Parts: structure tokens; sequence; C-alpha cells
């Protein structure tokens, strides 16, 4: 039973690891054959960029508008910044916005999204001066749908790249973005490659090489099907056109009759995959943004994360036949996301309930035979020895991942302590209970044997395993004491925050 | 990269047929298809025109060409005309090419 169980688990994730590796290979190649024949110095494609924001950090905004202008694309048709301000506070990104390009910016009293009109001619006159909007706090859609607007306005504005204030871009970047689709017209949206720099927390460094991960496994695969599930919020492309096509329909999401306030990744993707309409993904593109450092801001982030792609699943299945013989793919993602967390859920219900210790060690060790393999694919794809850290994702997977997965379930339908209850105390209760568990199994076992082979081989796995993480951890703390495991980006970033 | 409309401005009495070309202008990729927009006199409106009717579109792809045969024109013909390019294919992006316009006047 747990044999066979352990078994199936340990083929199935190979299987499919292994399946998305050729996929994201493919996809890599193709990418790279396209690239191959392009041009030099092409710049055909005349882009306008489109930056949205609220509350960001000064510093951070303003390196990425240094990298935004610094992009080497020459055939950029103006910048729209858009920011739900309108507050005094606010008025910090607009002086930032002055110091780095024109001077000019915009206050309407009203909301495009809001308005009867939802042209922009009402708010703006002229396309060849960059724009800045600063409008009242709606949130995130309505901001992009302004910049949208304003995109559009240019007749030019052959696509948009939408990126987040809190991005650093290379100038590559851009072209890196809009091009792919030139390969083939279906193509609508381009994932952009995103990358965490801040990696000196481990659970920084753990989230950058796991997104390392995503971006150029998961993505990659679904890129070669042109079928990315969801587009970059730092660095993604999308053509003038289907957004246009998607923005009114996008700004206007309600799940259950409730205008969707969350993560808009997703549902334009949505909107995009529903119309029929390739999306691929290239790793060649890279834009640097930073990753939460606190556990319980990495907990609400997965929680929301949770919440939209639970509620994007639907729809997702709902639109996958419409791409007939491709889409199986992603159908088969999704069936296993599903079956992947309930098979983790009920192995672990098994191992609590069972408490045999030959399954814990046996499932100990497959585990870090996974996670090995999984970094060392990692080494040899970013020609980078840190990867090799990914091996403590397990943790924070386990302990972060699934009560965020709970906490969205259990609240997607129906002073203080209540709000803070709703996000805390599924992870608590989580906590709790593996604690239990693993006291509960530890006194059951609390028995040595010698003489038995099979208790020494899990002794021997357990002790194995120990040192392997204590030795981990300890080339960890080393690594951050001398600095050597901050990203190449880090550094000068310090640099210029200091100096400053 | 540009886009010439040769005939951008012309006057015509009502009851004839005009003819305007649209052509794709120092580009490496292929034309794909043209869309043709009509703006009416004051308004700004522009309004998508399809085959059939008076409207006749020829699309030339080995010289990256369009022309649109307008017949038996109206007044309320009378407006400004916008061929809008298309290009596709391997590495070449699906772009859209505005032309210069063509204003008519019917009489
Ligand atoms: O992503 P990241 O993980 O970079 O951090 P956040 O999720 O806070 O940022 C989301 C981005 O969306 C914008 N934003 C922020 C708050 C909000 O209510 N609505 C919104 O659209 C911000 O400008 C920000 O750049
Ligand atoms: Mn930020």
């Amino acid at each position: 039973s747990a044999v066979w169980g352990i078994s199936v688990y340990g083929v199935f994730v190979l299987g499919f690891y292994i399946a998305q590796i050729v996929f994201s290979e493919f996809n890599r190649m193709r990418l790279s054959d396209w690239i191959s024949l392009r041009p030099d110095n092409w710049n055909a494609t005349r882009v306008a960029v489109i930056i949205a924001g609220y509350r960001e950090d000064p510093f951070m905004f303003k390196k990425c508008l240094e990298s935004v202008r610094d992009s080497e694309y020459g055939n950029v048709a103006r910048l729209i910044c858009v920011i739900d301000g309108d507050e005094e506070e606010d008025l910090k990104m607009a002086e930032i916005y002055k110091q780095v390009y024109n001077d000019n910016v915009k206050k309407p009293g009203v909301v495009l999204c809001e308005s009867e009109n939802k042209n922009g001619s009402t708010i703006d006159s002229d396309v060849s001066k960059n724009i800045c909007i600063l409008q009242p706090h709606r949130g995130k859609r309505e901001s992009l749908y302004t910049g949208f607007q304003l995109a559009s306005m240019d007749p030019s504005v052959h696509a948009v790249v939408l990126i987040d204030s809190d991005t650093v871009l290379e100038k590559n970047a851009i072209l890196e973005v809009v091009y792919p689709l030139s390969c083939d017209p279906n193509i609508k949206a381009v994932a952009g490659e995103c990358k965490i720099w801040n990696t000196d927390t481990i659970l920084s460094m753990l989230v950058s090489w796991r997104y390392f991960s995503a971006f150029n496994v998961e993505r990659g695969a679904q890129s070669l099907w042109k079928t990315v599930q969801c587009v970059g919020g730092p660095l993604g492309a999308y053509t003038i056109d289907i957004i246009n096509e998607i923005k009114d329909p996008w700004i206007t999401q309600t799940f259950l009759g409730n205008k969707c306030t969350y993560g808009d990744d997703r549902r334009l993707t949505n909107e995009v995959l529903m119309r029929g309409k390739k999306i691929v993904y290239t790793p060649f593109a890279v834009g640097w943004s930073d990753s939460p450092t606190n556990v319980m801001r990495y907990i609400v982030q997965q929680t929301r994360w949770s919440k939209s792609w639970c509620r994007e699943i639907w729809y997702t299945l709902g639109s996958a036949w419409k791409h007939g013989f491709s889409g199986i793919y992603l159908a088969f993602e999704c069936m296993y996301q599903i079956m992947y967390f309930f098979l983790v859920m009920y192995l672990f219900s098994y191992i609590a309930i069972k408490a045999d210790i030959r399954a814990q060690t046996a499932t100990v060790l497959v585990s870090t035979l996974v996670t090995i393999i999984k970094s060392s694919y990692l080494a040899l794809r970013a020609k980078n020895l840190k990867a090799f850290y990914f091996v403590l994702y397990t943790y924070v997977y386990f302990f972060c991942m699934i009560p965020a997965r709970i906490t969205a379930m259990f609240t997607m339908f129906d002073a203080r302590v209540w709000l803070w209850a709703k996000q805390f105390l599924i992870t608590y209760m989580w906590w709790a209970g593996v604690l239990a568990a693993g006291v509960y199994s530890i006194v059951d076992n609390w028995y040595f044997d010698w003489a038995d082979i099979q208790y020494r081989f899990a002794l021997v796995g357990i002790c194995s395993y120990l040192v392997f993480v204590s030795i981990v951890l300890v080339i960890y703390l080393i690594g951050k004491i001398t600095t050597w495991n901050y990203t190449p980006l880090q550094k000068e970033l310090i640099e210029e925050r200091y100096l400053h | 990269q540009r886009v010439e409309q040769t005939p951008t401005t012309t006057t015509k009495e009502a009851g004839e047929s005009l003819t305007i070309n649209c052509v794709l202008r120092d580009s490496a990729c292929a034309l794909d298809n043209t869309y043709w927009y009509f703006t009416k006199k004051g308004a700004t409106k522009k309004e998508s025109l399809s085959n059939g009717g008076r409207y006749a579109e020829t699309v030339n792809k080995a010289s990256k060409s369009s022309s649109l045969r307008i017949s038996d024109l109206r007044v309320e013909d009378s407006g400004t005309y916008h061929c809008k390019a298309y290009t596709a294919g391997i590495g070449c992006w699906n772009i859209f090419y505005e032309g210069g316009g063509t204003i008519l006047t019917v009489k």
C-alpha cells in the first residue's frame, strides 16, 4: 500500500517533470531558431510601454524608469504612466516620474472605467509626449485600462508591454518580448521571464530559484504549446489588438457576480485563450523584480494567487476545447495540479495515521532525491551552482503553499480579531496539526532495535537526511556571510542606495 | 516602412466609380491582407468596409499592394478612406500599417 503509493508518486512526478523539461527545451530551441533569422537593427513594431503602480518605493521606481529609458528598442512610441493616486502621498511618484521623463503630468478627477466616455481623448490631447495619469485609487485593472486606452489612442501602438512599477527591465527584454510573435501571427501575447533579484533571505533565495524553475519550465512548456496559461506581470507583452479586444471584457470581470478585484494576471490571459489566440513565452527576455521576504506576506500573497488560480481554472477548462488538438496539454496540466495537491494531502494523512517509521524514511528519501534532481537540472540550465538551494523548497512549500491553498478554498464561499483570523488561523491550525502528528508518531515509535535491519535503515536514513539539511544550512550561512549568494544586480543596487 | 494611398485626395461626380490603391513600401515582410476604414466628413468615427455591395477590394500579394474599387458613388459616400495593411509569416510581425488616407468629395 504505502510502497505502491510512494512509487507511483515518484514515477508520476518525475515523468511529468521530464516531459515539461523536454517541452521547454523544444520551446527554447524553437525560439532560438526564430531569433536566428531576425534581421539586424529590427524595429518594425511600434510599442507603447505601460507602467502601473501604487505606493511603490521611490528608489525602485526611479531604477525602473531608468531601465525603461535605457532599453535599446528604437521603435517605442511613448511611455504611458498610470498611477491610481489623486492623493498628496502619491505625488512622490509623480515627482519621481518628472525627474526622469517629461515634466507634464495630468490629474483627471474622473476614472475612465467609470466614465460614460471611455475614450482617453477626454483626458489626453497629444500622443507624441509621454503622459502620466493621476487618478483616484481604484486598484489594478482600472489603472491598466486607462493606459490601454491611452495606448490604443496612438494608432502606431502595435503592442503594449505591461510592466509593474517594481520591475527592473533590460534594454533587450523589450525587443525580446516584442518580437517572438512576429514568427507566428496567432501569438497574441508573450510572457517575459521574470527574475527575483532580492535573494539575501533564504526565503527570497528559494523563491528566486522557484521563479527560475517556473518561468523556465512550465511556462516554457506551455509556450511550446503556444498556450502559456498566464502572462507575466513584471515582464509581459500584449498585441494592442487583442488588448483592445480583451481590455473591456477583462476590465469588467465579475466572478460570482462580483467584480474580481484580484490578480488581473490570468483573467485577460484567460480571455485571450477564450478567443483561441496562441500565447508563447520567451526566456531570453528577463525582468528583475523583488520578492516577499516575510513569511506572513508570502502567505497572504500565495493565498491571493491561489484564489485567482481557483477562480480562473473553471473558465480555463471551459475554453480549453476551443484550441482543438492544442489545449490538451493545458487540461492535463491543471488536472495534474489538482490531483498532485490531493495526492500530497492524502499521502500526508496516511503517514500521520499509520505512523510507520519505514514509510516516513522512504518518503523523505524520495523527496530528497526529487529535489536533488530538480536542483541539478536547474544548475545545469543556469550555469550557476546556487541552484542546489532549491532542495530546501520542500519545507517552504509544505509550510506555506498548503495553508494558502486551504485558506483560499475555505474563503472562496460564504473587530481586528476576525480579520486577522481569516488570514493566518488556517496556517496556525495546520502547523499545530503537523507538530501534533510528529509528536504522536515519535511517541508511538518510542523504541530501539539495533537487531532490526529495517529499523537500522530507517535510522541511518533519517540521520543522513538531518546531516544533509544541516550542511546545506551551514553552506547557505557562510555564503550569506561572504555575500556570495547575493544576485549580481543587488550589489550595485545596494551601492547606489547607500550613495543616496 | 510606409504605406502609400496614392490617390490621397479626389473629387468626383455622383454615379461614377472610384479606385483607391494601397501599397506597402520598404517592407521585407509580405502583405497578409488589407482592411479598409471610412470616416464620414465631420464625423470622426471610423467604419470598416467589407467585400460586397458597391465595395470591391482587390488584394495583390506579389506586389504587396491592395486596392479598393468603390462603385456607384453617392453623396453620403463622401469621406476619408483609410487602408489598414497587415504583415504576416515567419518572423514577420502582425502589424497595422495605416496609409495617408483619401478624402473624397462627391457632388
Ligand atoms: Mn514593490
